[PDB]
């Protein structure tokens, strides 16, 4: 009993052939894929540069989450895709890549809703992270799901659940001729992620 | 030791800082403690106020915990700053509303859930709702000679897990609004004397608070 | 040297480990992305970006360090239990493969640096193999594979 | 550890707020989306009528069974389509709706590979069973793996694993101005599904 | 009541049918059976026959298990029966060949897995392969004036699991070949007396079955 | 975590690789393992052949392990490939020789020690030795009517502690040596026929093999 049901007076036993039979030498050794294996892993989001020309509390990557999570690129659009609602907490990781010759930072906030109006410097009170070019390129967040209703709806969304944004912590810095810019990565991954609600309506 | 630390590092930024040697400072001298949030905002704090030009005219207000909405219409002083420290809320609300001026008139105040059909918010015109379909949602009925004043406690009924104050747009609109109050006159005859009302909103024992946002920069918060 | 061993057999199964170096300064910083395509060699690898690479199975590296290698395993997979070695056949067959998958390097991050030090951190790429099997001798000058 | 590994000097312990939450009151009370709800679940395959003028031994309907399990329309599509390789049994319902008033039959034969040659007199060897005007309008055929490779190949299979045949067993008939016809239908599911070799190639 | 059953329905079609009274019918007489398959495919059977025309020129022919190549090049006679009547096969054959005609002629027989590079099938050429690469995969040198017959154990050695003989188009193509058989004669100089050879095909007792298939319709079964 | 390493240092050279999950991949399904060297070395290769112009002939060639002397003389297809992959070697080797063509040829063949008195390798010209001195260091005498092939063990007769592959100059012309094999005919009075020999050469498993090396860039391996 999963889903399809059928009800019948008339029906018989199905016939049988054989059985499983488990493979004494293996033709591939990785984990059979599953859910575990294919909506948790990690994904990339967004990609952009960080320049000495953003000014402080300049916003180099404004970033709606779960509204980039969903996309034919990724291998997670195969569940998302068949399901209508959705609940789950999120994973984030900043990867950047500082010369010591530079100098500066970062802040990374998970905001749940948006921004709206309150103030830039109280980044600090939402689950953050500093990045900076003294100590470390990398930050991991986690944040539990926050959300005004039961669960998320993928095909016309309320409100983006977590609006991540990035504001440039202190100027960044350099001395003559050192290179002026840094790669900046976004990655993310849904966690304990659970569907409900099947359909065939999004084809 | 304890005044080097690496706040890059969430892990040490729970560490206790110590710089210069200290004392314990004694004991708060007062009983009650101010700082619990279910006794500041236990006391009441000022939401809104409206008049009556005529006899026999309806007004309605929702009680929206939006922050776009600007005052005169909307959140004023304490609760427009309190509503936006944190995300969610939800539980029943304790209003207590205040009657002024004119004598001998009666009145009659419902409550109307999110969404349901119901008069235009912030707009003063005679009530186009049939008079069996107030009392069914429930309503007191109030003189202004004996009272004037009613304290009573909102119910919690949506289908919403929570509200939130912050928003923006499409969501804004719709999960924002906690609920609407009505209050209809009858008898105002004379139109002198001046009948005007006020609102006062309160937090219960019930109600709870989550997920602390940030404050609002200084421009936000306004006054009537 | 795993090449010279293999080059005399008909048949083989196991897991190559590539081991990468990057010899760079203390100064450099810098990220790669491995990326293993799970297939056949003759597939188009070339049209892939970026974003869809993360999907199948990659590590991320820095250059920054004292640790310069990594050890990347790729672990086995195919349809048929044994590959097999194509090169002494003269042309291509549908079904009949050799590699496993192709392999990807990617520029996950840019390569920064100051003024005095070169732009260009060169890395070598190492090759061995475990749990290898083996039959079917023969003899066989198995060409270079060039680009 | 799961497939995308990051490797790292300067990491760092991550940031949680909160933790999962369960719900004491359900916002959906059906089972959450899983492997095994989604990928085994009963799909449509092929749908034809069965009429007089088929003469003894004509084929109503020749399936190929994988080929036909992997399209945009089937929610399966969401797994298979990210994963190179994959092996796995099949069961297979096959129903039609006579009215007594007819009479006839019909064979379904769960055929590997292809038929080739061999006598189509002996299609009862094959797992295999019989419809029938006067018992049954139903049929359950369950076949384990079967193929000359470790695993099936999506993208360029070699050749189609279980290509499913439908003979008529017996000509129909009918009286007079009886309905001259009979709607036919074709089910399939994949079982104990297993899959490797993630990949994007397939976008 | 055996007499009657429902066949629509295969749980009963595993009854055992009566009709009419009977007795058990003794025993078989003679010891052996001849319906087990590792006894009557146990008797070797034919494959295939060619001459050779000129001296050092060598043959190839593949055993390739497919339906579709009909004889004189492919199975003939029973072994074309034999091995469509189940879907797959692994394990060792035993090969035995036969020499006839003339005398004093050198010879070297080697195997080649499939795939490698080997030479055209069912063609006569002169040999394209160094003969440092022949001996290398395995070969035995054999005289005709002493044996004329030879009896060899050719082995599994395939990256697929198993061998199909029912196949088409792009996999019959690959799948459905054992492997190459090659003979390479020497010293043949007088082209008179008409050296001819001829091969027979046996099933070990290590091979396997599955899957039983349907027999062949009569007009696939030919002779050469 | 095993996915990063200093291979710069040796002690870290043989952690345990791991990148990503996997399981035990089950058995290997042939019993014997083909990457034993007593097992790919246990089957022969080719060594050299040549033949034989006129009657009461002698030929004789060297079998040396060199690098530097490329074939028609010298080590062909895979033994020049496998001597040089180490570089010691010790103990007997397993000999097998083929006759093909003409009959009715007697023939004694004998082994000579590095550096005796011995025919100068590579040349075929009528024997210069006594033919005392021939049977005294043994040999055998075989008629090609009979037989035509010859399984013999070359023993171990050297005043080295072991012969090496890889050398240069002064030391390859003595060292590298391990032995000769010298083949008289007699009695071929007809130059016709054409009689040919080919030799073929095994390791045995009292052979050894010491401190591996590194095996040979493309251009150095050759075939005839």
């Amino acid at each position: 009993a999963s889903y399809f049901t059928s009800v019948d007076q008339s029906s018989v036993h199905t016939a049988e052939v054989g059985s499983h039979q488990i493979e004494p030498l293996k033709t591939s050794v990785d984990k059979p894929g599953s859910k575990k294996t294919q909506g948790e892993k990690f994904f990339l989001i967004h990609s952009a540069r960080w320049l000495t020309t953003h000014a402080l509390f300049h916003e180099v990557a404004k970033l709606d989450v779960v509204k980039l999570l969903y996309n034919e690129q990724f291998a997670v659009q195969g569940l998302l895709r068949y399901h209508t609602y959705a609940r789950f907490g999120i994973e984030i990781q900043v990867q950047i890549n500082p010369t010591p010759f530079q100098q500066g930072g970062l802040i990374c906030a998970m905001v749940p809703g948006d921004q709206s109006y309150g103030s830039i410097a109280s980044l600090t009170v939402y689950p953050h992270g500093l990045l900076n070019c003294n100590i470390n390129n990398v930050v991991r967040i986690k944040v539990p799901f926050i959300y005004t209703r039961g669960a998320y709806h993928f095909k016309d969304p309320q409100y983006p659940v977590w609006e991540l944004t990035i504001r440039v912590w202190s100027e960044l810095n350099i001395g003559t001729g050192t290179s002026a810019y840094t790669s900046l990565n976004v990655l993310a991954r849904f966690t304990d992620l659970e569907l409900h609600g099947l359909t065939p309506l999004s084809t | 030791v304890g005044a080097i630390t690496t706040i890059e590092d969430p892990v040490l930024a729970k560490k206790v800082p110590e710089t210069f040697p200290e004392l314990k400072p004694g004991e708060s001298r007062h009983t009650s403690d101010h700082m619990s949030i279910y006794k500041f905002m236990g006391r009441s704090h000022f939401l809104c106020t409206f008049t009556f030009n005529s006899n026999n005219k309806e007004y309605t207000f929702p009680i929206t915990l939006s922050s776009t909405s600007n005052p005169p219409h909307g959140l004023p002083s304490t609760l427009r700053w309190f509503f936006n420290l944190f995300q969610l809320y939800r539980g029943p609300l304790d209003l207590t509303i205040i009657i002024t001026g004119a004598t001998d008139v009666d009145g009659m105040a419902w409550f109307t859930p999110v969404g349901l059909a119901v008069d235009t918010p912030w707009v003063e015109k005679e009530s186009a709702l049939q008079i069996d379909y107030k009392t069914a949602l429930g309503a007191v009925r109030f003189n202004t000679r004996r009272t004037g004043n009613i304290q009573i406690r909102l119910p919690w009924y949506s289908y919403l897990y929570a509200v939130s104050g912050a928003l923006d747009g499409l969501g804004d609109k719709t999960d924002s609004t906690f609920g609407l109050v009505s209050i209809q006159i009858a008898n105002y005859n004379h139109s002198d004397e001046y009948l005007s009302f006020s609102c006062y909103l309160s937090v219960t024992e019930q109600s709870e608070f989550y997920f602390p946002r940030a404050p609002l920069n200084s421009n936000a918060m306004l006054s009537t | 040297a795993l090449a010279s061993i293999c080059q005399m057999f008909c048949f083989w199964r196991g897991d190559l480990v590539f081991d990468f170096q990057v010899f760079p300064t203390k100064y450099h910083s810098g990220r790669l992305l491995f990326c293993f395509v799970p297939g056949n060699e003759l597939i188009d690898v070339t049209g892939i970006t970026l974003k869809q690479a993360t999907t199948a199975p990659c590590a991320v590296m820095d250059i920054a360090g004292v640790q310069s290698t990594l050890r990347f395993r790729v672990p086995w997979i195919s349809d048929t239990p044994y590959r097999v070695n194509r090169y002494t056949k003269e042309a291509h067959q549908k079904g009949e493969y050799t590699a496993i998958g192709k392999l990807i390097v990617y520029c996950y991050n840019r390569l920064t640096s100051p003024s005095n030090v070169a732009h260009h951190v060169r890395v070598n790429v190492y090759l061995s193999a475990i749990n290898l099997e083996c039959f079917a001798p023969l003899y066989h000058a198995m060409d270079v594979t060039t680009q």
